[PDB]
RNA sequence: UUUACUUAUUCAAUGAAGCGGAGCUGGAAUUCAUUUUCCACGUUCUAGCAUUCAAGGUCCCAUUCGGGGCUGAUCCGGGUU
RNA sequence: GCUUGUGACGGCCCGUGAAAAUCCACAGGAAGGAAUAGUUUUCAUGCCAGGUCGUACUGAUAACCGCAGCAGGUCUCCAAG
RNA sequence: GAUGGGGAAGCUCCGUUUCAAAGGCCUGAUUUUAUGCAGGCCACCAUCGAAAGGGAAUCCGGUUAAGAUUCCGGAACCUGG
């Protein structure tokens, strides 16, 4: 009988049935437990004269945070962690290899109260 | 009615972007689709031998049916059915400890190019269906010329996925029977009569003929402008 | 510049005649003209051609 | 010894073309089917300088026949084309400068440029400046003609290769001595770096056949067989006669 | 020595678009009954425009809001040239 | 006046002096729409977010390269009377 | 500089659109609903390659022992939603 009418001179592959994965077995067996923690991205204070100068003039918090951590992770850990509002959120890998973080809060809180809640003042 | 006009536009040479028309002769398929194609035009362009073009000729449709119509009465026990008997056999050989000959004589097509060969040769053919359309032809070449030396007759016949079905798998390449019901020789014996006047007894003519050599549309055309232009005088 | 065409309004950025912020005045002008002109004397020689013929 | 400066062209690693401010390929327009059985007529856009050659090109404008495009073609201007002009291009389109005529078409003594030798190259012999072709004499059945290259040579190509009608712009542009050695410095500063030559006999023997020696000479013949391999081959290739052109062509 | 064919092999082009044969309408031919052709069979004063399965004609549907078929745009051969 | 930016011109070339991302405009008319009600987010105002790595210092008769805290070498910006 | 391929005994060489079935965006249809299914459009074509080329948008004042067109105060603009 008559054929298919083709307007074009080309033949282009034609769009298959393109089925999805759900093998037998699972990857891994485990699903990884979260690899970067609220207690992971954040370690430490950083007590020196300078940052402390910082907590009770400019309302920052002066953080020693995971170097494979972001501003998001970082707001949030705050948040989490100290139930406070963060502002803004600034980071400087430092001279030996360890990330520092510049957090400060909202005009709501006050940092001179909460850094000597967690024990540093 | 009069707010609608009437166009009509001019599709020659300058104006008017062309429709879109068929250019199914303007298509560039796959390599596949190519090697295929100019696999039979280079099998017609040359001189095939002679002891091929015994293929080509195949069995009309009128007597392609009643060909089949025997052939498929007698098809070959399936899975299903072959469970019922062993089963019905055995327990034939439980209570009436028959020596395995609880079910009669099978009678069914027979097939195999190992086996029927061995038919051939031992003279247990009585005709033989072939099919015309294996990939490597020496697998069959000599088919028609055992069968005429041995005295079988035989029809090259179109389809293996049709001699499959009768046989229940998907190719054959071959099909034959050997021993019929006693209710179906008179079918058998006009039919045997019918293919010895196309493949047997036309044999010794298709010992000596060529094939192919066909030109194409546009190179058979050209001989024909040749020739009649050259009849002139 | 090219990227600060983006954060301005459409008024400034063409006139309103046709072919406006990509066309001269009187570019468009011309092409007014040029236009009118030879689809009327398209119309001119489509009657004369078939009077030529039609004597024959 | 070494290899020599003839020799190291062929690797093409700074012996290449200057090509960053060339327009583009300069070729004719496809012959698909409005040419081999009609006409399309064309708009001259903009005729353009060319860096590398010393004559002009043109953008000509054409409609799409398939597509609702403005396809565009890069030819090279004859002598005479401007823009705003109207071109033709097709088989039975007229015989003025400017227009795209195949050589089986047009009368015997016509000049024609940008002239494919094989129906459908888009473009061969005629296309620097002030340079044409003319036909000589058609041969209808086995259609073939009979032109005249600007080498002089008489060459029969098949009866539908096509050509641009009239000679290529910018004739006479070598009249003009460069007088500067820093002229012929603009001049293959675009073309390619075969500019300056020491001479082969200021050298070497190991960088060249021709260097060494007390004196600054050849030593032995600068007649060069056709035989000869890369590295033997500097002088003059294969040469019948040398000496000064006295007489003519003999062709 | 000359010469002939295309499918092998070699060269070049395009997103493999108008190839081959034949057919509907004819400027110029002698038909010596009955037609044989070169081929004719949409574009050239002009730097505009040409795109929406093409408008029109026609046959259906289940009205609609519209949808489809043919034609407009000759047929055949799948050999891209 | 000095330095620098910019404009309109002129001279010069067998030299006529990059590419793309991106951004806008135009032609075109698909579709969507109005009355007790519709439409525009190329108008204005109002809301939220903007990750990663760098950032100190010298840049040279002492932080660079020359066996060194070496009369050498090392691209550039600003330039008072 | 991968790929499709072609060489090379071979480590590897050619070659960047080449004799590839080479790819993905808008709108619908159902709101058992995932996107199967209505459709049309598209033919370019991996990627890497410039802290002096191209390029969305931030300024002033103050502040340290040592940092700021990055902090602080004020006042802006851009992109995306």
């Amino acid at each position: 009988k008559a054929l298919k009418v083709r307007t074009s001179a080309t033949f282009r592959l034609p769009k298959t049935l393109k089925l999805a994965r759900a093998p037998k077995y699972a990857s891994k067996a485990v699903p990884h437990y979260n690899r970067l923690d609220s207690y992971k991205v954040i370690e430490q204070p950083i007590t020196s004269e300078t940052a402390m100068k910082k907590v009770e003039d400019g309302n920052i918090l002066v953080f020693q945070v995971s170097m494979k951590a972001n501003k998001y992770q970082i707001k949030k850990a705050v948040k989490e962690l100290y139930e406070v509002d963060v502002l803004k959120v600034n980071t400087l890998v430092r001279p030996n290899g360890t990330k520092k973080a510049y957090v400060r809060l909202t005009a709501d809180y006050d940092a001179l109260d909460i850094a000597n809640r967690i024990g540093y003042i | 009615n009069p707010l609608t006009h009437s166009t009509p536009k001019n599709f020659g040479i300058g104006q008017a972007v062309q429709p879109k028309r068929n250019l199914s002769r303007y298509v560039k398929w796959p390599e596949y689709v190519r090697v295929q194609r100019q696999k039979k035009i280079l099998s017609i362009r040359l001189k095939v031998p002679p002891t091929i073009a015994q293929f080509q000729y195949t069995l009309d449709r009128n007597t392609a049916a009643e060909t089949f119509k025997l052939f498929n009465k007698y098809r070959p026990e399936t899975a299903a059915e072959k469970k019922e008997r062993l089963t019905k056999e055995a327990a034939a050989v439980a209570e009436g400890k028959s020596k395995q000959d609880a079910s009669p004589k099978p009678y069914a097509v027979k097939y195999g190019l190992n086996h029927v060969v061995a038919l051939i040769e031992n003279k247990k053919a009585k005709l033989v269906l072939i099919a015309n359309d294996v990939d490597p032809i020496e697998l069959v070449v000599f088919l028609p010329a055992l069968c005429k030396k041995m005295g079988v007759p035989y029809a090259i016949v179109k389809g293996k996925a049709r001699l499959g079905t009768l046989v229940n798998q998907k190719t054959s390449a071959v099909a034959a029977l050997t021993e019929v019901r006693a209710e179906d020789e008179a079918a058998l014996a006009k039919l045997v009569s019918t293919i010895d006047a196309n493949f047997a007894d036309k044999y010794d003519e298709v010992k000596k003929h060529w094939g192919g050599g066909i030109l194409g549309n546009k190179a058979q055309a050209k001989m024909d402008k040749r020739a009649k232009n050259s009849d002139s005088a | 510049r090219p990227r600060q065409y983006a954060t301005v309004s459409k008024t400034h950025k063409t006139v309103s005649r046709a072919y406006g912020g990509s066309r001269c005045a009187n570019c468009v002008k011309e092409r007014i003209i040029r236009a009118f002109l030879i689809e009327e004397q398209k119309i001119v020689k489509k009657v004369v051609k078939e009077q030529t013929e039609a004597a024959k | 010894g070494r290899v020599i400066r003839n020799q190291r062209k062929g690797a093409g690693s700074i012996f290449t073309s200057h090509t960053r401010l060339r327009q583009g390929a300069a070729k004719l327009r496809t012959l698909d089917y409005a040419e081999r059985h009609g006409y399309i007529r064309g708009i001259v856009k903009q005729i353009v300088h060319d860096s590398g050659r010393g004559a002009p090109l043109a953008k000509v404008v054409f409609r799409d026949p398939y597509k609702y495009r403005l396809r565009e073609e890069i030819f090279i201007a004859n002598e005479g084309v401007h823009t705003g002009q109207f071109i033709y291009a097709g088989k039975k389109a007229s015989l003025n400068v400017g227009n795209v005529l195949p050589l089986g078409s047009v009368p015997e003594g016509t000049i024609v440029s940008n002239v494919e030798e094989k129906p459908g190259d888009r473009g061969a012999l005629a296309r620097a400046s002030g340079n044409y072709v003319i036909i000589i004499g058609h041969n209808p059945d086995e259609n073939k003609t009979r032109v005249r290259l600007p080498s002089g040579a008489k060459k029969v190509i098949s009866s539908d290769a096509r050509g641009v009608i009239g000679v290529i712009a910018g004739g006479g542009r070598v009249d003009k001595p460069l007088l500067k050695a820093g002229r012929a410095f603009h001049k293959y500063r675009l073309k390619r770096n075969s500019w300056p030559k020491t001479r082969g006999v200021a050298m070497n023997p190991v960088d060249h056949p021709h260097g060494g020696g007390n004196h600054q000479h050849i030593g032995k013949a600068s007649t060069i067989s056709r035989g000869a391999v890369s590295g033997q081959k500097a002088g003059l290739i294969a040469a019948r006669r040398t000496g000064l052109l006295r007489g003519s062509q003999k062709t």
